[PDB]
């Protein structure tokens, strides 16, 4: 309802220091998490309360520039978390980290607005039902599978996958899928955020005319302070929710980096009066990546086939950032920079890309066996490639020299370039939902078909092309 | 801000509402008293006629970052209000000049009293104002343009270890705008804002003068935050040049801004905060190390016709420590910018200059930047080298393998001597179309290399001496012609036997 | 002029804690940077003001032992930075970190004294003119060249180069050079400081009789607190300056370690009430190595062909100490400890020794080409020496086996032992200003001359000696 007591819910800013504005209320102390309203402004300055410091004073985490703020400025107490307009009347449109229309097409006329801080689905809300969902992407689909209400997560540092694969999945998914779609870009580029808009126009997905828009655009990025990159992923989540719950539909949700919910803490913790930790971080990263990620899940009212992305600071998986997150992704894909060199794209690596839906009952006995066998051969492969033979193959032991043909070709078959990379060489955006994955790949490991001039089968996956390439690049006389 | 008649100021300071008398001070972080109505960033005035911006408004002090060394600022100094968030000078006037990093000129060329300022705290536009990066920007560095094409309105990070070429490149990319800054097509122009962060003020005078030699300085604005300058200057400077080009990115016109050493600003940022006692995070960097180099770059955006059609391309320069490009700050900066040209000291001397590590670098924005010209030639070039990193590092020990494979390796060595741009002169895009194009279309190839450089140098003289038409076809059609291909073919083929008996 | 107000510029020491003495003035607060005078003393105790703490109290950085100091001792306010006697009337003499005569020959009768804290040369003071200056030292001269008003800097940890090369350059330079010379030893040994004196006597440079002294000796070393090692390099700099400016001459300046200006901060920062940083350091190292080094430069009144030395803590170039400094040295020479093993001396390494005056216009097209080619061959050399062949040379690929003769001999040709190492084996102090560098070295890379029994050409550079050594150590029958 948002209404205070019969006393001032107005607080006079007592201290501004970067992304933190301490406020002091004399007749109405406003709760942790409450979205506040800076008066004296020339725009919208909501400061989210964060602590209750005493001496009748809160401590808010500022949602936008704190520029020109003044020690004494009146802060307005609303009476509820930052609540965004949730509904159909916000699809196709673009919303910033508060519910303000950023795509410029004016007011978001809505029946109501949901709070961005809500109690997650309880334990008897959950649903074990793990129904499959094909993406038609070699490793990403066959190797480490996905699933309805599942959780995707890609792991690479700066530019190796993530945004690209999120657009890729958008292709193989976002375009064709019942129900709606959401995309909360957190932290990342404004460029991609714009193109993505326009691409979503050029392809209908976002239609400015009729009312045939299935996606919703919640944004909060880089040119902004941390208090906004912190909650943006929340709004794009407060969005997928209402579509599932109050409008029982199987939404999806694209978060261009969900751990941007953490950089926000790496920028607001210590400046809130906290004692640092892992690399500096916060005594919270856990509950954080926790409390939030424990929202984009299914329930006995609807499903959320969410999709996220997690950055890899200093190229260190050893960072409690991509790591702590692992335990949330119902599919893994740690893309190697050391792989990018090799061209192998997507850079999904043959070890650190797990899953919680890869049993012979859903993915397959044959397929999961060859997967195991792919990685098996791949493991002793990782060793042989260096250990024993020492770089240079050939040597002896055709058993592993077999690996040099099998595993090698395997890496290739899995290096699906796909549509999203069209801007570098306009190459055959290979895909196809399984279909003829049978026979082809199976052949390799057993030895069937495998033997064609190594790199002759590099930039293509489907075995059929081996002979269909042998003509392109031949050898004999 | 004003004072009274009765001697040196008379009435002002008397009220801690609009003024404040310094409490403590040391290491340029005057913890001023009073200043009640100060805003959270309104640069203030000390008694010693010195600038500083209120950065930490607090219950019983304002904690100001003092601009320039201490000496004069002392416990009691009266502080005056300049109600205006961190703003600086801008306009066309600053063209052809060099100033410190707060506005005012340095190169003793007199005043540049501007009448159109520009705050630095501005927010990046957005999804809507920006359109698509089209209408590239020619550096003139063959290896760059053809290989790694830069688009207009985008951030292209140029990383490189000490002494690798990060500034020659940026000095050639800026120098190239020569012909256009007096040519016909006004839209096919470019104003540059060269910023320097850290650098010795003589390295900066090596550039101002050097550029001046090619008259480049005539169509450029250069600004300095050179070592002497207290850490804040070295901090406010990028955010100053950003507001320089924004005149152009908000007025049809366009700009090329070079942020010289954001990493040096990295070294220079952590200072100002630590002294403010804002809890340090990773390697001292104040937590918002992101918002430091994001908030900025996010301003060099492409402008749509409905918003201007202008632009601002920004290449942030970064210090590579021995080769690691993934260090905190570099991650921070490569996790934003679109396109990062890596410069490797490790290569350099080998002749492999500019020395760009394909695989650990990209144009990112895609084929959009590279005009139909490069999309006709360069389309193969970069990715040819991508996986090639293997065969180039494998052929050295090859034997009973794919006999004919030699081709894919041969397209590397020969090509190399042409891909290694290096000189105080840019090669116009239609010239790039002359030499490099000849390579992709395997014609030179087989010939024993080395003398290739003789080609990339002579071919040009050969062109302007008897082939002025070909290039013009680029200025007519705007691609390599079926006819012109035949002709250039008839010229490069002759060079095979040009040194072949 | 140095004179206070019509009120006490006397402050009573309120707190001494090691190298920091807080003082408290009641009627005359003394500015940051002001040199102060401890009364009640039995010597000279100048405490340089550093902060203005409030409660009418400064905070000075003590210039010498704080021993026996007492909470209440009167501190005298002079009215100006630590100002040393600058002039000709200080050449040949030896000065400590305040202008006190340390060579013992009594008063330094001078017309005036310059402040050690002065505004550096502005931007329109600078001069692009980079006129060459030969040192006659292989790598150090040919490879990474020098220049007038240039900036030398050597990078090695404990004992690999630096002091030695500073004496070396002193030989090839200091002795013969128009104008004057200065040597500010910072931090480093008192031994070297004494010998250097005496050596400067034995060789005339410092003449105690006539008045034929071209050098000046400003010292501030190890047996002292940090507040003195901090400014000593400043005085030896306040010295080179006045010779260039007010006495328009092309001075030089030898700083035995200039980064000792930084260890001083590593010893006084945190104890001044600062928050640590890189390894602990200071939120200043930057502006420090900055503000100061931005002094030993030329101008439209005179040139300073300075020479410095920078230590490598923990053998880590990765330390923001040798590093941050790089951007100041107009010539690089990171001497490898891993090189010392190999004997290669000076230990100047084939990669990390750059320059800002190595273009074919000043150093040479031929020479810069062979330099590039030296390092080129040297790079794939660094790889081959291990990669591919695996330690043991021979193997295959005479292309790189050529490197094993070329690059190897190259390393030798550049391993100029020179005069300064006379105390270990009295070896041929090779040098010579270019002269016959032509032909000789050029031969190697192309293949001309190269082939003589590897190590047969180790402790000598000039190719002529290859055959001139073949006799010393022969092989055949
Ligand atoms: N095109 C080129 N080809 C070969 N060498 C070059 C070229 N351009 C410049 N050099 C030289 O190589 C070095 C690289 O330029 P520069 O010195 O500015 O590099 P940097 O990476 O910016 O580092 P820093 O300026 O700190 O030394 C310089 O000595 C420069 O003059
Ligand atoms: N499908 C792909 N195929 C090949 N290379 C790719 C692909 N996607 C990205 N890359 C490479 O990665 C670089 C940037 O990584 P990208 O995936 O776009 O980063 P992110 O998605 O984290 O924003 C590209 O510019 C390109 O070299
Ligand atoms: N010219 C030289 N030739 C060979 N070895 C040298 C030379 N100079 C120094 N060394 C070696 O380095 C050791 C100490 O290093 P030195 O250069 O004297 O240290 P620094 O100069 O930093 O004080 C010597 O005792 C010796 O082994
Ligand atoms: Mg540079």
């Amino acid at each position: 309802s948002a209404a205070p007591k019969a006393g001032t819910a107005t607080g006079q800013i007592v201290a501004v220091i970067g992304a933190v504005v301490d406020v002091q209320f004399d007749e109405g102390l406003p709760p942790i998490l409450n979205a506040l309203e800076v008066q004296g402004r020339e725009s919208r300055l909501v400061l989210e309360v964060a602590q209750h410091l005493g001496e009748s004073t809160v401590r808010t985490i500022a949602m936008d520039g704190t520029e020109g703020l003044v020690r004494g400025q009146k802060v307005l107490d609303s009476g509820a978390p930052i609540k965004i307009p949730v509904g159909p009347e916000t699809l196709g449109r673009i919303m910033n980290v508060i519910g303000e229309p950023i795509d410029e097409r004016g007011p978001i006329k809505t029946k109501q607005f949901a709070p961005i801080h809500a109690e997650a689905p309880e334990f008897i809300e959950m649903s074990v039902e793990q129904e499959i969902l094909v993406t038609g992407i070699k490793v990403v689909d066959l190797l480490a599978p996905y699933a309805k209400g599942g959780k995707i997560g890609l792991f690479g540092g700066a530019g190796v996958g993530k945004t690209v694969l999120i657009m890729e999945l958008i292709n193989n998914v976002a375009k064709a899928h019942g129900g709606y779609s959401v995309f909360a870009g957190v932290g990342e580029r404004t460029r991609e955020g714009n193109d993505l808009y326009h691409e979503m126009i050029e392809s209908g997905v976002i239609n400015l005319k009729d009312a045939t828009s299935k996606v919703a655009l919640v944004y909060g990025q880089m040119n902004e302070p941390p208090g906004a990159r912190a909650r943006v992923a929340l709004t794009g989540l407060t969005v997928a929710e209402y579509f599932r719950d109050q409008e029982g539909q199987d939404v999806l949700l694209f978060i261009d980096n969900i751990f941007r919910f953490t950089q926000a803490g790496s920028e607001v913790s210590a400046l809130l009066g906290r004692i640092p930790s892992a690399v500096g971080y916060q005594p919270t990263l856990a509950t954080d990546m926790g409390t939030m990620q424990e929202r984009i899940t299914t329930t006995k009212k609807g499903s959320i086939t969410s999709v996220q992305a997690i950055y890899v600071p200093a190229d260190d998986l050893t960072d409690p950032a991509p790591a702590t997150t692992f335990a949330h992704l119902d599919a893994t894909t740690v893309l190697s920079r050391a792989i990018a060199e090799l061209g192998i794209y997507p850079a999904v690596d043959p070890l650190d890309s797990t899953s919680r839906i890869m049993d012979p009952n859903i993915v397959g006995s044959e397929h999961y066996d060859v997967a195991r066998g792919v990685q098996k051969i791949l493991q002793d492969y990782k060793s042989l490639q260096d250990i024993i033979a020492i770089l240079g193959m050939d040597e002896l032991s055709e058993e592993d020299k077999l690996t040099v043909s099998r595993a090698r070709k395997i890496q290739r078959f899995l290096s699906q370039p796909f549509q999203v990379a069209e801007v570098f060489t306009g190459h055959m955006g290979k895909l196809v939902p399984l279909k003829e994955t049978i026979k082809g790949f199976q052949q390799i490991l057993a030895g069937d078909y495998d033997h064609l001039p190594e790199q002759a089968f590099y930039m293509v996956g489907p075995i059929e092309e081996a002979v269909a390439k042998a003509d392109k690049l031949a050898e004999e006389h | 801000s004003s004072i009274l008649e009765e001697r040196i100021g008379a009435d002002t300071s008397v009220d801690l509402e609009e003024t404040g008398r310094v409490l403590s001070i040391g290491d340029g972080i005057a913890r001023v008293h009073g200043l009640r109505n100060v805003q959270a960033e309104e640069m203030v005035e000390f008694s010693s006629g010195l600038k500083g911006m209120s950065l930490n408004l607090e219950p019983d002090n304002v904690g100001v970052v003092v601009f320039g060394n201490d000496k004069l600022i002392k416990e009691g100094d009266i502080v005056k209000r300049t109600g205006a968030i961190v703003d600086v000078p801008v306009g066309d006037e600053l063209l052809g000049r060099v100033v410190d990093a707060l506005g005012n000129a340095i190169d003793g060329k007199g005043p540049v009293g501007s009448k159109i300022r520009r705050r630095v705290g501005l927010k990046a536009p957005g999804i809507i104002p920006r359109i698509s990066v089209r209408e590239p920007m020619q550096t003139g560095i063959k290896a760059v343009d053809s290989l790694v094409p830069i688009g207009r309105g985008q951030r292209e990070l140029i990383i490189g270890d000490r002494q690798t070429g990060k500034t020659s490149i940026a000095i050639d990319t800026i120098i190239n705008q020569k012909r256009f800054n007096d040519g016909t097509d006004e839209k096919k122009k470019l104003y540059c804002i060269y910023v320097a962060i850290g650098q010795k003020r003589s390295t900066v005078a090596q550039l101002v003068k050097r550029l001046t030699d090619a008259d480049a300085m005539k169509y450029t604005i250069v600004v300095s935050a050179t070592a002497s300058d207290a850490a804040p200057l070295q901090y406010l400077a990028p955010y100053s040049g950003c507001s320089m080009g924004e005149y152009f990115r908000d007025n049809g016109k366009h700009a090329l801004i070079i942020y010289d050493d954001l990493s040096k600003q990295a070294v220079a940022y952590r200072q100002m905060s630590l002294l403010l006692r804002r809890p340090p995070g990773r390697e001292a960097y104040p937590g918002d190390v992101f918002y430091l180099h994001s908030r900025l770059l996010e301003r060099a955006a492409k402008m749509n016709d409905s918003f201007g059609g202008g632009s601002l391309t920004a290449l942030p320069v970064i210090e590579t420590q021995a080769g690691d490009v993934s260090a905190y700050i570099p991650t921070n900066v490569i996790s934003i910018t679109d396109g990062q040209i890596f410069l490797e000291t490790e290569l350099f001397y080998k002749g492999i200059r500019p020395a760009i590590n394909v695989g650990l670098s990209v144009s990112r924005v895609g084929s959009a930047a590279q005009t139909r010209a490069m999309k006709q030639v360069a389309g193969t070039m970069k990715l040819e080298l991508a996986q090639y990193r293997e065969v180039a590092a494998f052929a050295q020990f090859g034997s009973d393998l794919d006999a004919a494979t030699q081709q894919l390796l041969s397209r590397g060595v020969r090509l190399t001597e042409l891909l290694k741009q290096g000189q105080y002169s840019p090669m116009a895009i239609e010239e790039q179309v002359a030499v490099i194009y000849a390579g992709v279309r395997g014609y030179l190839d087989k010939l024993e290399p080395s003398k290739i450089t003789k080609f990339e140098s002579a071919f040009l003289s050969h062109v302007v001496s008897q082939h002025q038409s070909l290039l013009g076809n680029i200025r007519t059609d705007g691609k390599i012609s079926e006819q012109s291909d035949a002709k250039l073919k008839e010229i490069v083929t002759n060079f095979l036997a040009g040194f072949e008996p």
